[PDB]
C-alpha cells in the first residue's frame, strides 16, 4: 500500500502568547503509572515550606490513591528548548514552550515510621536484633 | 564553552534518564563534575580532539582524556596541570613536514611563528593524565623501523628527549655517560658557580 | 468541582503528543517570527522497515532539520497546563521524545563562535586605566 | 590572576545594603533610609611613585630597587550608590571613580 | 606550590585505621566562593558487635563536613529525598544485574530502616552535628543547609542541583565498592595526574 | 634487601632491626621462632609435613570452597534432590528430633586437595563444631569418597524448655539471621 | 614447645619479650646479644 | 546427576517490593513449607522461587570473560597481534592483555579481543 512511500508535511505554527502556560508532567517508568485508574487527581502547591518558588503536591484519587511530590528541574535549559508538536483539525501542527519540567515521585502511603520517640535510642541498642514487633507496638 | 558544545551535540543531561535504563553509556566529566551520559564516545572523543587541534576548543587550557576500561570520559580546563608539547603522529607518519621546517626558517623575515605551528594541529600540549593514555614514541626512525619492531600504534613523539631535563642538569655535558648521582650534585654545585 | 482539582479529560481521550529538543537559534528565530503563523514545515517519510523524520525552515525566517527518536520506555511523561482563567487540565500523554540535530557541521561553529560571543563578553580587566589624578 | 581573576572577585558577590534603625520609639510616615553599594568595572594604572611634594611619576624597576621603593601600581574601581528609598524616589545614583 | 588535586574522587587503601578503604573528594570552586573541602566516604573493618550478623567490613559510613561524627551513607540519601532502597540502588548500582554488589550494599540498608523519612534522617544528621538544643525544625533547617551548602559545594549550592548531588554520592559508593570487590585498582597517591 | 630462600619476608634487618630490638619492642615488624624437629620428623617431609600440619593455625574460613543457606523444613522432601541419597543415609540420626530441628539448613562445601593438605577428617570437624557450639549446633556430613565434599548444618533446641513459655527469651531473633551469626563465628574462631 | 617431635632445646626465636616470659632473664642476655651479633655479621663489618 | 552442572542456583537480591519498592526479606511459613519475602514496613508478602538465600565463596567466578567490556579493542596501548583467526570470524587482529583487575590474583594468562566490527567476541586462550 501507499504506506510504503508515504509522505506527509504539516505547517508549524508557535503563537507569540498563550492565555495558559505550558508544563511538562514526568514519571519515571519504573513508578509503573496507570492513567486509567486515575478517577480523580487534586493539584496543589507544597505545605513543607510553611507560592511561586515551591514544589508541588499530587494527590490522585485523594487519600486512598496515590500520592506524588513535584520536584522543579533543577537544570536549565540555555543551549538547548523544549517543544510540544501538537497536531490541529486543520492539518497542521502547532508547537508550544515548556514553561516548566516537573519531575514526579511516589510518597508513600501508611507506611508509618515515627523515628523520634526512642527509634534513635533503640538504634543505639540496634543488633538487627528486632523489627517487625516494634512497628507492630504502635 | 565546552559544556554549550557537549550538550548541543549529543549528551544527555543527567536529569533525562532513568539510570537503570541507560547506565551502559560512557560517563561524562568536566572538572571532576558528573555532567552526563553518551552512547558513542569513539566518535564523540575523536570529534573535540579534532575541534581542540582546529582551534575551537582553548588547546593549552583543555587537557581530554577517555578511560575505555570504566567507560568514561574526563575532560579538565582547570589551572595548576603541568603539560608539555608533543608531536601529533597519524596513519603511522609525522604530521609534520618538511614544508612546515622550510616555512619555520623563513621567518627571519616572516611572521610565521610557532602558534601558528600549533594551529597547523601538528603538535598538542599533553598533560599527565592524558599522557598514561597516549602511545608515545621515541624518535621518528624507531616509528620507521617499526616494519619490525613488535608497536606499530603511535600516536604521539618526542620533539627530542634531552627536553626531558629540567634548566640546570642541562648546562651539563653528556649527562647519561655520569652516574646517576653526580647529575643531581652538579645541578646544586651550578647554581654555586659564580659568574 | 473544586480549584485544586485536575481536569482529566484529556488524559481520557488518550490524546498523545511529541516531546522534542531544539538548538537555540531555530527557538530564536521563532522568537523573531513572534506569532505570524508559521515557522516552516515538518516532513515525516516512512518505508518498508525505517521512519526518517525531519523539518525543513522556512525561506522568509531563514531571511533540513533532521530529528531522531528517544524512546520514551524509560519515563512516562504527559502534559498539563496552568490557565489564566485558574482552571489547571492534564492536556494528554507524550508518546514520542526526539531531538533536532543541525544539518551543518563545521560552518555553523562560527555562529556558534558568534553565538559565544554574544554571551560571554561583557569588559574584564581589560583595558588598565592609563592615569587619573582626580 | 590580572584580566580575569581580580575582576571577576570584584564583579562576583558581594553587592551590600544598609539600612539605620528609623522610626525608633515612634516615627512613621515614609521612610526608614535605606542605601545600597555595589562594584563594578576596575582599573589598574602603570606602576607608579609619589615624591613627598605629591606629584606622580612613571617609576622604573630599578630605581624601586636602589632606592628600596616598591614595584606596585594604584588600583581603581567604578563604584555606585543607588537612592531607592521607601517612596518618594527611586532614583539618585552617582558615579564615582576610586 | 604542589598541592593534590580537587574535585576528584580517590579511592585508596588504609589498612592501618579501622577503614579498610576510603573515598576521599576535596570539593572546591578554587574559583567560586572559596570556602573549604572534606567528604570521605569510607569502608569500614576490624569489629564485631557480638551476634548481629557480625561481618563489619561491609558496613559503609560517611564523614561529612561539620558533622561530628560519622554518618551511614544510605541516611545521607535518604535525607537528599529518596526514600526506596531501588532508587538509591539505582543511584548506586546502574548495571542492576550485579547480585553481589546487591547484598554488599544490603546491610547499609538494613542499618537505614528506623530514619526511612526525610525530616527524622535530617534530626538524625543534625544531633550527630549541631550543639544540642530543642530546636528540631530548626536543626533540621540548619541539617538541610549543610548538605545544600557545606556538602560538594563543587555540585552546586542550590536546590537546583540538589538531585544531581545525589548521583554524584551514588558514584563516589559505586567507585569505593568497585575497590572493594577488586574490579577497579586503586589510585595512586603520588600520580601527577592527581596533582595540582 | 637480600633475596635468599623460599623466607626472608623475614627478620627487619639493620638500624630498623637495632630500634626494635633495643626498644624491647611488644610488637616486633616480624617474629619469629626456628623450629627444630626431631625422630623420623627431622630426615622424613611427609613426617615433617605432619607436625607442620598440627602447628599450623589453619581456621575453618581458610578451609572452606563455599557456603550455602537453604529453606528446608523436612529432609526427606529435600529442595536439593542430589542431598536426598544423605537423608537415606542419616534418617536414624537421632530420628525423633527432625520433629525439632530448624526448617533454615546451612551447606558447606569443601575443597578435596586442600582439605587433604591439611590431612584433616571430616568427623574430626563435626566433632570440634559440635563440642564448640554445643549439642544445639546439629551437624550431620558426608561419605569422604564423594566428588562433593559437603557438610550439611541445622540449629536445634533443647526441647522441653521451649513452647513458648513467656515469649521466648531470644527476642524473636530471625533464625537464617542466627545462622549467618553461626557461620560468622564457626568461620573466624574455630581452630581446627 | 610443648608439641611432640618439636626440639625442645634449640627452638628459639627472633623476639624478646616473649623468650623473657618463657625461659626468664638469663636466656634473655643470651639472646638479645645473639640477635645484636646477628644484625652486625649481616651488614659485615665485625665489633669485638 | 553429574558434577558438570554449574554453579548458579540465583544469588539475587532484588525482587524487592511491589507496592513500595523497598527490600524483601526472607521469613518463615511453618505451616506450609514455604519461603516468603515480606518488606518491613508493610504487610505484603509473597512466596520464594528458590530456598537459596544467601552464598559465598565461589572462589573462582574467574571472571575471564565478562565485566571486560569489547569498546576496550580500540585502545591505541594495548598490543596488536599478527597471531590469527579470531574463533569466530576469519580475521586476525585480536587485542590482548593480562588480568587487569586487583585480585590480579596471580594470572599471567592471557585474554583476547577481536577488533573488528563483525564480532567483538571475546575469548581466553
Ligand atoms: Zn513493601
Ligand atoms: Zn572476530
Amino acid at each position: 500500500g501507499p504506506s510504503s512511500q508515504n509522505v506527509t508535511e504539516y505547517v508549524v505554527r508557535v503563537p507569540k502568547n498563550t492565555t495558559k502556560k505550558y508544563n511538562i508532567m514526568a514519571f519515571n517508568a519504573a513508578d509503573k503509572v496507570n492513567f486509567a485508574t486515575w478517577n480523580q487527581a487534586r493539584l496543589e502547591r507544597d505545605l513543607s515550606n510553611k507560592p511561586e518558588d515551591q514544589p508541588w503536591l499530587l494527590r490522585v484519587n485523594g487519600k486512598s490513591g496515590r500520592k506524588f511530590k513535584g520536584i522543579k528541574k533543577g537544570g536549565v535549559t540555555e543551549n538547548t528548548s523544549y517543544y510540544i508538536f501538537t497536531q490541529c483539525p486543520d492539518g497542521a501542527f502547532e508547537a508550544f514552550p515548556v514553561h516548566n519540567w516537573y519531575n514526579f515521585t511516589p510518597l508513600a502511603r501508611h507506611r508509618t515510621l515515627t523515628a523520634e520517640e526512642a527509634e534513635e535510642e533503640w538504634e543505639r541498642r540496634n543488633k538487627v536484633l528486632n523489627h517487625f514487633s516494634i512497628m507492630q507496638q504502635r | 564553552p565546552i559544556l554549550e558544545f557537549l550538550e548541543e551535540w549529543s549528551m544527555e543531561n543527567l536529569e533525562e534518564i532513568s539510570p537503570a535504563a541507560i547506565a551502559d553509556a560512557t560517563k561524562i566529566f568536566v572538572n571532576g563534575c558528573w555532567v552526563g551520559i553518551h552512547k558513542d564516545p569513539e566518535q564523540l572523543m575523536n570529534t573535540l580532539r579534532k575541534l581542540r587541534r582546529q582551534m575551537d576548543i582553548i588547546v593549552s587550557e583543555v587537557s581530554m582524556i577517555r578511560d575505555i576500561r570504566e567507560r568514561e570520559i574526563r575532560i579538565y580546563t582547570d589551572a595548576g596541570r603541568i603539560c608539555r608539547p608533543l608531536l601529533i603522529v597519524e596513519k603511522q607518519k609525522l604530521l609534520l613536514k618538511k614544508r612546515h621546517i622550510d616555512q619555520l626558517k623563513e621567518r627571519e623575515y616572516n611572521n610565521y611563528s610557532w602558534q601558528d605551528l600549533v594551529a597547523s594541529g601538528v603538535v598538542e600540549y599533553i598533560d599527565t593524565l592524558e599522557e598514561e593514555t597516549v602511545m608515545l614514541a621515541m624518535t621518528p626512525d624507531d616509528l620507521q623501523e617499526k616494519e619490525v619492531a613488535y608497536c606499530s600504534t603511535y600516536t604521539h613523539c618526542e620533539i627530542h628527549p634531552s627536553m626531558i631535563l629540567g634548566v640546570c642538569a642541562s648546562i651539563i655535558p653528556f649527562p647519561d655517560h655520569n652516574q646517576s648521582p653526580r647529575n643531581t650534585y652538579q645541578s646544586a654545585m651550578g647554581k654555586q658557580a659564580m659568574g | 468541582a473544586e480549584r485544586g482539582e485536575l481536569d482529566l479529560t484529556g488524559a481520557k481521550q488518550n490524546t498523545g503528543v511529541w516531546l522534542v529538543k531544539v538548538p537555540k537559534y531555530l527557538s530564536q528565530q521563532w522568537a523573531k517570527a513572534s506569532g505570524r503563523g508559521e515557522v516552516g514545515k515538518l516532513r515525516i517519510a516512512k518505508t518498508q522497515g525505517r521512519t526518517e523524520v525531519s523539518f525543513t525552515l522556512n525561506e522568509d525566517l531563514a531571511n533540513e532539520h533532521p530529528f531522531v527518536l528517544q524512546s520514551v520506555g524509560g519515563q512516562t511523561l504527559t502534559v498539563f497546563t496552568e490557565s489564566s482563567s485558574d482552571k489547571l487540565s492534564l492536556e494528554g500523554i507524550v508518546v514520542q521524545r526526539a531531538e533536532c540535530r543541525p544539518a551543518a557541521s563545521e560552518n555553523y561553529m562560527r555562529l556558534k563562535r558568534l553565538q559565544i560571543e554574544e554571551s560571554s563578553k561583557p569588559v574584564r580587566l581589560s583595558q588598565q586605566l592609563d592615569k587619573v589624578v582626580t | 590572576f590580572i584580566q580575569m581573576s581580580v575582576q571577576r572577585i570584584v564583579e562576583d558577590a558581594p553587592p551590600i545594603d544598609l539600612q539605620a534603625e528609623a522610626q525608633h520609639a515612634s516615627g512613621e510616615v515614609e521612610e526608614p533610609p535605606r542605601y545600597l553599594l555595589k562594584f563594578e568595572q576596575i582599573y589598574l594604572s602603570k606602576p607608579t611613585h609619589w615624591e613627598r611634594d605629591g606629584a606622580p611619576s612613571p617609576m622604573m624597576p630599578n630605581e624601586a630597587r636602589l632606592r628600596n621603593l616598591t614595584y606596585s601600581a594604584p588600583l581603581y574601581v567604578d563604584i555606585t550608590k543607588t537612592v531607592i528609598k521607601e517612596g518618594e524616589e527611586q532614583l539618585q545614583t552617582q558615579h564615582q571613580k576610586t | 606550590q604542589e598541592k593534590m588535586a580537587t574535585n576528584t574522587v580517590y579511592v585508596f587503601a588504609k589498612k592501618d585505621s579501622k577503614y579498610a578503604y576510603t573515598g576521599e573528594c576535596r570539593s572546591c570552586l578554587e574559583n567560586s566562593s572559596r570556602p573549604t573541602s572534606t567528604i570521605w566516604v569510607s569502608m569500614l573493618a576490624r569489629g564485631g558487635q557480638g551476634a548481629k550478623k557480625s561481618a563489619i567490613g561491609q558496613r559503609i559510613v560517611a564523614t561529612l563536613p561539620y558533622i561530628k561524627q560519622e554518618v551511614p551513607i544510605i541516611i545521607v540519601f535518604r535525607a537528599l529525598g529518596f526514600v526506596s532502597d531501588r532508587d538509591i540502588l539505582e543511584h548506586i548500582i546502574y548495571d542492576f544485574e550485579d547480585p553481589e554488589m546487591m547484598e554488599m550494599v544490603k546491610p547499609s540498608l538494613d542499618e537505614a530502616f528506623v530514619i526511612q523519612e526525610q525530616n527524622v534522617a535530617l534530626n538524625f544528621i543534625g544531633s550527630r552535628g549541631a550543639k544540642p538544643g530543642v530546636t528540631k525544625e530548626k536543626r533540621i533547617k540548619y541539617a538541610k543547609e549543610v548538605l545544600q551548602k557545606e556538602m560538594l559545594p563543587h555540585v552546586g549550592v542550590s536546590d537546583f542541583c540538589e538531585t544531581k548531588k545525589a548521583y554524584f554520592l551514588g558514584y563516589m559508593v559505586h567507585r569505593l565498592l568497585l575497590a572493594a570487590l577488586g574490579r577497579r585498582e586503586l589510585d595512586d597517591r603520588d600520580h601527577y595526574g592527581n596533582k595540582r | 634487601f637480600h633475596y635468599a630462600g623460599v623466607s626472608a619476608k623475614n627478620v627487619t634487618l639493620g638500624v630498623p632491626r637495632l630500634k626494635e630490638l633495643i626498644n624491647i619492642s611488644k610488637k616486633p615488624k616480624t617474629p619469629s621462632l626456628t623450629v627444630f624437629l626431631l625422630g623420623q620428623s627431622a630426615r622424613d617431609a611427609e613426617r615433617a609435613k605432619d607436625i607442620l600440619c598440627r602447628l599450623e593455625h589453619t581456621t575453618l574460613r581458610k578451609v572452606t570452597a563455599n557456603t550455602a543457606i537453604y529453606y528446608d523444613p523436612n529432609p526427606q522432601s529435600t529442595v536439593v534432590a542430589e542431598d536426598q541419597e544423605w537423608v537415606n543415609v542419616y534418617y536414624e540420626m537421632p530420628d525423633f528430633d527432625v520433629a525439632r530441628i530448624s526448617p533454615w539448613l546451612l551447606r558447606v562445601e569443601l575443597d578435596r586437595k586442600h582439605m587433604t593438605d591439611r590431612k584433616l577428617t571430616m568427623e574430626q570437624i563435626a566433632e570440634k563444631i559440635n563440642a564448640g557450639f554445643g549439642d544445639d549446633l546439629n551437624c550431620i556430613f558426608n561419605d569422604d569418597n564423594a566428588e562433593k565434599l559437603v557438610l550439611r548444618i541445622r540449629i536445634m533446641n533443647s526441647d522441653e524448655n521451649k513452647m513458648q513459655e513467656e515469649e521466648e527469651v531470644v527476642d524473636k531473633m530471625d533464625d537464617d539471621v542466627f545462622l549467618r551469626c553461626i557461620e560468622s563465628n564457626m568461620l573466624t574462631d574455630m581452630t581446627l | 614447645l610443648s608439641e611432640k617431635d618439636v626440639d625442645p632445646v634449640r627452638t628459639t626465636s627472633n623476639d624478646i619479650v616473649e623468650i623473657f616470659t618463657v625461659l626468664g632473664i638469663e636466656a634473655v642476655r643470651k639472646a638479645l646479644e645473639r640477635e645484636l651479633y646477628h644484625v652486625i655479621s649481616f651488614d659485615g663489618s665485625y665489633v669485638n | 546427576m553429574e558434577p558438570d552442572g554449574t554453579y548458579e542456583p540465583g544469588f539475587v537480591g532484588i525482587r524487592f517490593c511491589q507496592e513500595c519498592n523497598n527490600m524483601l526479606y526472607p521469613k518463615e511459613d511453618k505451616e506450609n513449607r514455604i519461603l516468603l519475602y515480606a518488606c518491613r514496613n508493610c504487610d505484603y508478602q509473597q512466596e520464594a522461587d528458590n530456598s537459596c538465600i544467601y552464598v559465598n565463596k565461589i572462589t573462582h567466578e574467574v571472571d575471564e570473560l565478562t565485566q571486560i567490556i569489547a569498546d576496550v579493542s580500540q585502545d591505541p596501548t594495548l598490543p596488536r597481534t599478527e597471531d590469527h583467526p579470531c574463533q569466530k570470524c576469519g580475521h586476525k587482529e585480536a587485542v590482548f592483555f593480562q588480568s587487569h583487575s586487583a585480585r590480579a590474583e596471580d594470572a599471567m594468562r592471557l585474554y583476547y579481543v577481536c577488533t573488528a566490527p563483525h564480532c567483538g567476541h571475546r575469548w581466553t586462550e
